[PDB]
């Protein structure tokens, strides 16, 4: 299966040079530039491992592509995500999130159904990769 | 050994 | 041992000539056919997989048995089910629904028991083949 | 780890001269016997499965001694128990029970903690056979 | 190879 | 991962003669010792098995080290930990705990999360040794 | 094969 | 050998 989190997971994979181009596109803007990893995709995982502090007055996009490369290079098996902060007042929070590496295949998750009062169901979703192995060998 | 026995 | 969802699973597995006989029973009643398939066989697992959009104005039953025909070869193992649905005033719902086709052998399923508040159990009943593998490699 | 339910289970496995006599025992008092099979031992476990009708007006121990011998050469691994009912005004209920075959080797159980509000945890009891196999092939 | 291995 | 449970723990493993000066610092107190073991880490897991019961009025380290060497040769792969208990009015609890021996490696835990009312979910911590062994074959 | 598999 | 096989 094909996780779907992110803006551009209908797109195939992106290319270096396609990354660099949404990276100067949030620059424009003064944005606030970061990149994190993951070995476990649950939807309401909230905090991804942070890779480093944000790239706060960086200017090029060439020493955010250095950084990606190093954790590349750096981390296990897993997925790799950038994200992009606005902390204009009214904002002050994160304006673009896309996935920039995947494993080499993902199981995916299967549902367990708690029957509780009448017909009522309380559902856990289950990931196939967390349950069979520790963080750091699971892909 | 231990990380491809599961998790396919 | 063997699932018993269906109106005819106390019978031996029917053959194409028996299917074919039922099927016409149904077409001289009006009503319009589909197929679908599953490898999650849950009680509670309502929605299977469709096979195609629903036959509605097909009269001979061999369009209906090519179609299942089709799927048997290009669906990957597990269960395939044919319904019949009634959308006249007063039913707008299925009519009948049996089994025809079956993985080589089956597991079953093994319950879970929560202890809550006095005497109270709270149960979840659990399938072996999905707590193993992912969909498309249960069977 | 060695399952503690029934009367005699602080006592090394018993031989079949000391089954019989017990069984002489409750056939004075006038009570009812029968045999039970199962592979699931969790504690709230009430119904195992039963082997024949109970024997009611039997006078004889050789004739549970006959029925015991078959349920063991006739059955998959597991556990076997013998009980006696008492139908008397005032009991109407089982008045005896001791195990009489055993596995192999028994794994045990472990506990799974839930937690709720404030300090209360919900706890369930899980069995080490009976998450790894289908009934029948546990031990 | 992963879908023999378990769910007999 | 490495259990970061007991005092010393952001510290290299002890040496023996690390661990008599604690002890030689708890009978100067006039407090009494024991040792405790287990293979199931869970931070709510209160109650570790019991080696023997504490020395009372032993006013030598020795005595302590020579029970810790037994304990060491004789119980499984695990967890070992000494603490010291204080009787005095206005106490009359543990005041010192540390970990004395670890497994060769531990996989660590993994969050399961039950999705209730709202946006509230209920969350359970599971050990990876746990799930897998029975007590005794666990690391 | 697969009862030995696992439940020790 | 089923102490070993899972829980590295």
């Amino acid at each position: 299966m094909r996780l779907t989190q992110g803006c551009f997971s209908f797109l195939p994979d992106l290319t270096d040079q396609q990354i660099e181009k949404q990276i100067a596109y949030c620059i424009t803007k003064g944005w606030a530039m970061n990149v994190e990893w993951t070995d476990d995709p649950h939807p309401r995982n909230s905090y991804w491992e942070l890779w480093g502090l944000p790239l706060f007055d960086v200017k090029d996009p060439a020493s955010v592509m250095f950084e990606l490369r190093e954790a590349r290079k750096s981390c296990a098996a897993g997925y790799i995500r950038i994200n992009a902060f606005n902390a204009a007042y009214g904002t002050e929070s994160c304006v673009m999130s896309f996935i920039v590496n995947r494993p080499s295949n993902e199981p995916g998750f299967y549902l367990e159904r708690q029957e509780l009062e009448g017909r009522r169901i309380a559902y856990t979703t289950k990931s196939y990769s967390v349950q069979a192995n520790p963080e750091g060998g699971r892909y | 050994k231990w990380s491809p026995r599961g998790g396919s």
